């Protein structure tokens, strides 16, 4: 749903 | 008594009883200081060691002895439990962690200007643990000033990343800074229910509410007095929480008394310690150690000496007794708490001080 910041 | 010294470059092995993600090693040692068994943890930040799912790895101990195996490893911290350092006892984590991202369960998404604005939404929403934000130079320019509040299994991230311009950070809900509201309420005759995160055994509703207070993962509980019908579920103090963080029921139910965390609370936040003499009551327990003494007064004193001793039974059982000494049983369980609480005794019980910070 609420994804995390990428790399 | 109290050990503040650290262990540069050093990592106790064995011992293990918890571990868990941790920004630093002053929060691994906290973690510790609130486990019931912690004694000694070894920390690892992540420039201590190559593996990538053991970076900011917090490691808490137990020994018999007070004392482990330890190997020297370039980096990595080790120390006490702050056990019997008094006002040094504290829940409060103030810091801000730049380039690193405390993952755990979104439930809450914004844009916010700062990260101390987003320290403040975490601080004033009761369900969030920690936050992440990501600022204006994030490499991927959608998630550019984003806050995130988090909540997770026992309030420590179920991952921590190296990542660059996100700033993470805990709730300032045990810094007595949150603009929630303090509810002193404890309902008579009346259950909750939602979602358990634990069970323990209490003498009492106020001790279970501290237990709550001070437990990461309670918002609000249910105690079962020791008249409630079921003969098996008395004294049980249940742990709750919602989705929400608010009770979504409420049932009345006779001998069962219900309350709130107190964590929000300033001027009146119970200390982590139940000081109150239980007369007629056994506190079942694994046997540290039995001594003689004068008085269930000293009792008290020599189990919070024992640094491993949660808590105690004085006993006047003629068998217990001799010229001018009964026995003082020393005792511990897993979680802190009795293993069975025995009513018609003739025994006082209590608990270990070795965690007040007050007074
Ligand atoms: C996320 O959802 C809540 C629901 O009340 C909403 O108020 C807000 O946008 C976020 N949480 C906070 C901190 O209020």
């Amino acid at each position: 749903p609420i994804s995390d910041f990428p790399d | 008594g109290c050990l503040t010294q650290l262990y540069e470059n050093a990592f106790f092995r064995g011992g293990d009883v918890a571990s868990m993600y941790t920004p630093n090693a002053q929060y691994c040692q906290m973690r510790c200081t609130f486990h019931p068994r912690c004694l000694l943890f070894s920390f690892l930040p992540a420039s201590s060691i190559n593996d990538m799912e053991k970076r900011f790895g917090c490691f808490l101990k137990d020994s018999v002895t007070g004392t482990l195996p330890k190997v020297h490893r370039t980096g990595a911290v080790s120390g006490h439990s702050l056990k019997q350092c008094g006002h040094q006892i504290s829940a409060c984590h103030r810091d801000i962690y730049k380039g690193v991202d405390m993952r755990g369960v979104n439930f809450n998404v914004s844009k916010v200007s700062s990260v101390e604005e987003c320290q403040k939404r975490c601080t004033n929403n009761i369900r969030c643990q920690f936050f992440s934000y990501a600022t204006q130079t994030f490499h991927k320019a959608e998630y550019r000033n984003n806050c995130l509040l988090k909540y997770s299994p026992g309030g420590t991230p179920t991952a921590i990343k190296v990542l660059s311009n996100v700033e993470s950070g805990f709730s300032l809900k045990p810094c007595a800074l949150s603009e929630i509201g303090c509810h002193m309420n404890i309902f008579q005759h009346l259950a909750f229910s939602d979602v358990d995160v634990a069970r323990v055994l209490t003498p009492d509703a106020f001790v279970c509410r501290t237990i709550c207070t001070y437990h990461p993962n309670c918002l609000f509980f249910t105690f079962y007095t020791n008249v409630w019908k079921i003969e098996s579920q008395r004294n049980v103090c249940l742990l709750k929480t919602s989705e929400s963080g608010t009770p979504s029921s409420s049932t009345p139910q006779e001998n069962t008394i219900s309350g709130y965390s107190l964590l929000t609370c300033k001027r009146t936040l119970p200390e982590p310690c139940h000081s109150k003499i239980y007369p007629g009551v056994d506190f079942g327990g694994e046997e540290l150690n039995v001594t003689f003494v004068k008085g269930v007064n000293v009792c008290q004193e020599t189990c919070t000496k024992m640094i491993r001793c949660q808590f105690f039974t004085y006993s006047l059982l003629p068998e217990d007794c001799k010229a001018e000494a009964c026995k003082c049983f020393l005792r511990l369980s897993m979680d802190g708490s009795p293993t069975r609480i025995a009513y018609g005794t003739q025994g006082s019980s209590g608990y270990s001080l070795r965690l007040c910070n007050t007074g």
